[PDB]
RNA sequence: CCUUGUUGCUGUGAAGGCUGGCGAAAGCCAGCUGGAGGCGGCAAGCCGUAUUGAUCUGCAAAUCAUUGGCGUAAGCAGGGUA
RNA sequence: GAGGAGGAGAAGGGUUUCUUCUCAUAAGAAGAGUGAGCCGGGUCUAAGCGAGUGUGUAGAAGCAUGAGCGAAGGAGAAACAGGUUGAUAUUCCUGUGCCUGUGCUGUCGUACGGCAACGUGUAUUAGCUUGUCGACACGAACAUCUAGACAAAGCAGAAACACCUUUUCUGUUCAAGGGGAAAAAGACCACUGAGACGGAUCAUCUGGCGACGUGGUUUUAUAUCUGUGACCAGGCCUGAGCCUGGUUUGUUGAGGAUGGUCGUCCAUGAAAAGACAACUAUAUGGCAGCACAGUCCGUACCAACCGUAUCAGGACUCCAAGGUGAAGAGCCUCUAGUGGAUGUUUUACACAUGUAAGGGAAUUCGGCAAAAUGGAUGCGUAACUUCGGGAGAAGUAUUGGUUCAAUUGUGAACUCAUUGUGACAAGGGGAAUCUGACUGUUUAGUAAAAACAUAGCUUCAUGAAGAGAGAUGAAGUGAGUUCUGCCCGGU
RNA sequence: CCUCGUCAUUUAAAUGGUGACGCGCAUGAAUGGAAUGACGAGAUUCCCACUGUCCCUACAUGUAGACUAGCGAACCCAUUU
């Protein structure tokens, strides 16, 4: 079985480093690099992940559409939508006991 | 002879690091506020957690740092300063509290923050107030009465992280990470085992001080080692304390 | 601030003044060039690829030399490479937008 | 569980350490693994993150707390006497 | 090795050049007396201190 | 002190869990599941007990052979800093 | 012998690399050789260092604040195949691309859908504020993917043939970019309304703060296709070009990658540059073609490094085939790489090793050295003990080849001239006494220990803090069990 | 210290080992005293197995060594021995 080398940078198997091995059509057995995974949006409330986003590195994340960083409602990306049925409850709510007060 | 291990750590480099801090801690400075607890967190350094808060200062949004006690959560709304109730984990001017109860984190005198009780599972006991000067008398864990003035400001409750020495550290890798971010040296060769050069307890041919361990408080410094300044040496009962408020 | 500056790589480090006199040309074409290499080495590079070898003096960038060569010999220039040799000499490689003329400048020059 | 007759959760260190020093360990660590019960939403899914620190794996509140237990003995009086002084 | 700074290597070209023989005809030249070169070196026996 | 790299094969079988039996109760006995430990035998490595072996104009201004001690961790190591 | 005497990088060296000539040879002389928007430096900040200014000093040192600096292995926009030289190549040549900006010409835009979970639409600058990404310990088990390795069939070429053999060997390829599933694992939305009870994992567990069920919404790989043909094998001719193949299935599987769980801690495991969303104003903005731009420095070679040398020493990392076996152990082979002070059968004494009648420590300060035991399976296991251990205690038996049953428990028969963990690998065991509780550490180069450390125990001083008595420092004794008598005359 | 203390056991035979005894030259309580378990490349005595350690030595192998080609030193030295 062939045995590789690395092409560039540094043999020390830091994070930055990863390898993988690939056939190539003039059937060798060589390493190519890896990328990095990317952790997209958590909830600014509760810890959970935002549904209907994708999961990318900073600059690779900016080059996508709109669409893919956002969902249509009051806040964009940002809370899930139980955290934002209870904000819009809760102001709904406090602003009536202020009215009794007034009106008491 | 040559200069002792006591002295060598006394020096700057090496002072504990605060690289790791969170930030100082203390009591805001405003004569009436509303915060909300924000986060509780562990300090590298510290056994008892810390608490932060959220406070306005004109429009702005400020933060500060409390040592938490036994009983909040995260999102309670605290009421700081006069006009505050007796709730727990709530801040007053001392004269509000009734005698007999239990207080953390007192002013030694308005405005300064905080002192006295900050270790987990401490507590001080409110014990008189003296409607003329004003004064009220506090017993501290170490058993001293002392007096501070009516306008200073204390935390309402006990100290979080209590009971934590009930559990032996049974190994030598336990202490290890106990004492690696104090000032004390670990681990810890006794003076008797040192050479004359090192030590004053060093030397001879079989391991013993050869003077007597009760040294002045006059002394001086690189030689200043063993019990500084004892009134009393040995297992014996002592006397009865002498006590005023 | 004073550093020792032993990781940089450019030597100078001085704004320069003006002066009451000026010198007359300034840095410009004919100091740029020296000469062009015509051996076995570069007669494949000539015959193949459509490229010049040169050497240029130390104080010459890629943009100046790209200049000098279309004010020196007329044709245009696609691609400038550049190379510091062990034997203190910097070369430039210039290829050409049409290959072919590369034979013409070459003899017109007496390079080959 | 409790194939042995005294040892305990102490079992792990041998025939290591004091066996007196092992019983008051003994207390503590049967203390900390335990689930606890949850003031907000009622279940036993509360456990410690860090000493001083107690959290719910539920609904995600944290709470400070002692450094073996939830609450300690001085707190459960204290608690009762603030009680007394909102009548 | 591979990897240098641009004041490592003007020392090193500098260096390489300066490591040459007498040339040739100065020898037949009437008022030249010197025999050898004594300012040239060899790898395997001195360091150049570059670092 | 700051930023990093480096755990392969096997033995024993703590806490917690499920079935079946015994008991008025409290809680006892089997079989299985689970995988803790500055815990055992080894590998790569790190070390330096014995032969008072070889060598002593040495391969070497401290090395070599066989034999040994630890090896899931108060373990070993590069760079930056004090 | 794939934890290589193989193929590559770093630190260190500096032309030792390639061609020609000459011996002068680990020797010289003369030439030639290192090409980048996408690889690394120039950027950000760690622990930390610091010009100037203030205070101080005869001048200094020191102390307060602080521009600038601080990682070629931490964070950090964008490239891959195939060819070419005597010597360079993700840098040159061909092909297909991508990032950040600039300009021309066309062509469209100023809003909607779903009960909802959310979708359709490539969308401008600017600003508050709130949040996210960058951005993170160790250990264990379980899934899924990819390299890799096997076995059948097909074809092409090889090896072997006194005999036998459809026996044996080598091949059967597909990059970045573009398009894209089923699956598995989790979140969530609508209807529904459940218990002394249902659901569910290898293991924990889970439900009126909404179970099972029936329909959906979304996040995370990979296979497959395109990448316009390159590349490989074979045949025919040849100082050149043609022709034919590159087809199918099963088993296994990382020392690489990823996912959601579980455990541990008086230990809870970096920052910043740079980004993004929501909210508010404001709008000539999106897409396709064509064109232009992207500076400076490093790039050869190492078996050539440090030890006065062509020195059995020392010296940071990466990739890794088949058999035997639990096992990157030892032993044997494939790919790739390798070697010289000459002849002589050469006494004695040596240094590395073998074997030995009868006796069995009589030897010697002393069983020092050697021998003996050794893996797996079963039977059987004492005193004492902190009840965990002692414990592989001790003591005993079995083991190869073949042909069968039975399906993980294993049985039975036949066979051999010394018997079977056959080579390689692989514990000697018991009874007592002194001493230190244990793992750990030490006199680099004559001492590894009973010495040091350690958990635990006791005493002392303090209300001063960027620290606040469950604290911060100073001493002595040495885990646990059981005890710790008398003396304040001297110092 | 006297000292190879006296008595018992282990051997054919014990300046040794273990068990007892005690006016102990000069034992002794955190200058820590006493009795055990688990664990030591720690010090010491005995038994079983095993053997060229020994009685008492013999034979054989590899590498050096003797002789031969090529290459080629040093310590030391009043020297007549
Ligand atoms: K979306
Ligand atoms: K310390
Ligand atoms: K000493
Ligand atoms: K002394
Ligand atoms: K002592
Ligand atoms: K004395
Ligand atoms: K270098
Ligand atoms: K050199
Ligand atoms: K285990
Ligand atoms: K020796
Ligand atoms: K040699
Ligand atoms: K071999
Ligand atoms: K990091
Ligand atoms: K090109
Ligand atoms: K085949
Ligand atoms: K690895
Ligand atoms: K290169
Ligand atoms: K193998
Ligand atoms: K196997
Ligand atoms: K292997
Ligand atoms: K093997
Ligand atoms: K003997
Ligand atoms: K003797
Ligand atoms: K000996
Ligand atoms: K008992
Ligand atoms: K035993
Ligand atoms: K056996
Ligand atoms: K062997
Ligand atoms: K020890
Ligand atoms: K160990
Ligand atoms: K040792
Ligand atoms: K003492
Ligand atoms: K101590
Ligand atoms: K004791
Ligand atoms: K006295
Ligand atoms: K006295
Ligand atoms: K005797
Ligand atoms: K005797
Ligand atoms: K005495
Ligand atoms: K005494
Ligand atoms: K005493
Ligand atoms: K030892
Ligand atoms: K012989
Ligand atoms: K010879
Ligand atoms: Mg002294
Ligand atoms: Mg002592
Ligand atoms: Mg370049
Ligand atoms: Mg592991
Ligand atoms: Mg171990
Ligand atoms: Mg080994
Ligand atoms: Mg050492
Ligand atoms: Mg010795
Ligand atoms: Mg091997
Ligand atoms: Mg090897
Ligand atoms: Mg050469
Ligand atoms: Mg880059
Ligand atoms: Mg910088
Ligand atoms: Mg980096
Ligand atoms: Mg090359
Ligand atoms: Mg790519
Ligand atoms: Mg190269
Ligand atoms: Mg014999
Ligand atoms: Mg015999
Ligand atoms: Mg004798
Ligand atoms: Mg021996
Ligand atoms: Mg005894
Ligand atoms: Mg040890
Ligand atoms: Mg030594
Ligand atoms: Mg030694
Ligand atoms: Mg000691
Ligand atoms: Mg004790
Ligand atoms: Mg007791
Ligand atoms: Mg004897
Ligand atoms: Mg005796
Ligand atoms: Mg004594
Ligand atoms: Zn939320
Ligand atoms: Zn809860």
């Amino acid at each position: 079985v062939e045995r590789q080398v690395v092409r560039r940078g540094s043999t020390f198997n830091t994070r930055s480093n990863k390898r993988k091995k690939v056939r190539t059509p003039g059937n060798r057995l060589v390493f190519q690099d890896v990328k990095k995974k990317g952790k997209g949006p958590k909830c600014g409330q509760c810890g959970i992940k935002l549904a209907g986003v994708k999961e990318a590195r900073p600059a690779a994340f900016s080059r996508m559409r709109k669409s893919c960083r956002k969902v249509n409602r009051i806040l964009g990306g940002v809370q899930c939508a139980k955290c934002v049925q209870e904000k819009v409850l809760d102001a709904f709510l406090n602003a009536e006991e202020k009215r009794m007060k007034e009106l008491e | 002879g040559k200069v002792i291990r006591t002295l060598r750590l006394q020096k700057e480099h090496w002072k504990r690091k605060h690289h790791k801090s969170k930030g100082i801690v203390g009591f805001p400075t405003l004569k009436n506020c509303e915060a909300t607890v924000e986060k509780i967190v562990h300090e590298s350094g510290r056994p008892a957690p810390l608490a932060i808060i959220n406070y306005k200062k004109e429009e702005k949004n400020t933060k500060g740092l409390l040592v938490a006690i036994e009983g909040i959560y995260e999102g309670q709304k605290i009421q700081i300063g006069e006009n505050a109730s007796l709730e727990l984990g709530n801040v007053c001017p001392i004269k509000e509290i009734p005698e007999g109860s239990l207080v953390s984190m007192v002013e030694k005198k308005p405005k300064d923050g905080g002192k006295y009780v900050k270790s987990p599972g401490c507590y001080a006991t409110i014990v008189y107030h003296n409607k003329l000067t004003n004064q009220t008398t506090i017993k501290l864990p170490s058993g001293e009465r002392v007096r501070v003035t009516g306008e200073s400001r204390a935390l309402l409750g006990i100290i979080a992280g209590g009971g934590k020495d009930d559990k032996p550290l049974l190994k030598a890798v336990n202490a290890y990470y106990k004492y690696k971010t104090k000032g004390k040296p670990w681990p810890r060769v006794r003076g008797v085992a040192m050479n004359p050069v090192d030590h004053p307890h060093g030397g001879g041919n079989h391991q013993h001080v050869g003077h007597p361990t009760t040294v002045s408080r006059n002394a001086p410094v690189n030689g200043r080692v063993g019990l500084v300044a004892a009134r009393r040496t040995g297992r014996k009962k002592g006397s009865r304390k002498i006590t005023v408020n | 601030p004073k550093l020792n500056r032993h990781k940089a790589s450019r030597l100078d480090k001085k704004i320069k003044q003006k002066k009451l006199i000026e010198k007359p040309l300034g840095f410009s074409s004919l100091d740029i060039i020296k000469y062009g290499i015509g051996h076995e080495g570069a007669a494949k590079l000539i015959e193949e690829a459509g490229t010049l070898t040169f050497v240029v003096d130390q104080r010459a960038d890629k943009i100046n030399v790209k200049k000098a060569f279309e004010e020196i010999y007329g044709e245009k220039v696609k691609k400038v490479n550049i190379n510091n040799t062990m034997k203190g000499v910097k070369k430039a490689y210039i290829r050409l937008v049409e290959l072919g003329n590369a034979a013409v400048v070459a003899t017109k020059a007496g390079i080959l | 569980s409790r194939k042995t007759k005294k040892v305990g959760i102490t079992g792990k260190y041998g025939s290591r350490y004091g066996s007196s020093l092992k019983r008051r360990a003994m207390i503590c660590m049967n203390a900390q693994s335990k689930r606890y019960c949850c003031s907000f939403c009622g279940k036993t899914t509360v456990k410690r993150e860090v000493i001083g620190i107690w959290s719910c794996r539920f609904c995600g509140k944290k709470v400070s707390g002692g450094a073996y237990v939830p609450i300690t003995n001085q707190q459960v009086e204290y608690k009762q006497v603030i009680n007394r002084m909102k009548m | 090795g591979s990897i240098k700074t641009r004041r490592i290597k003007v020392q090193l070209v500098s260096a390489l050049k300066k490591n040459r023989c007498i040339p040739q005809w100065k020898r037949a030249c009437p008022g030249f007396k010197q025999q050898y070169n004594f300012t040239k070196r060899s790898w395997k026996r001195k360091t150049l201190k570059a670092c």
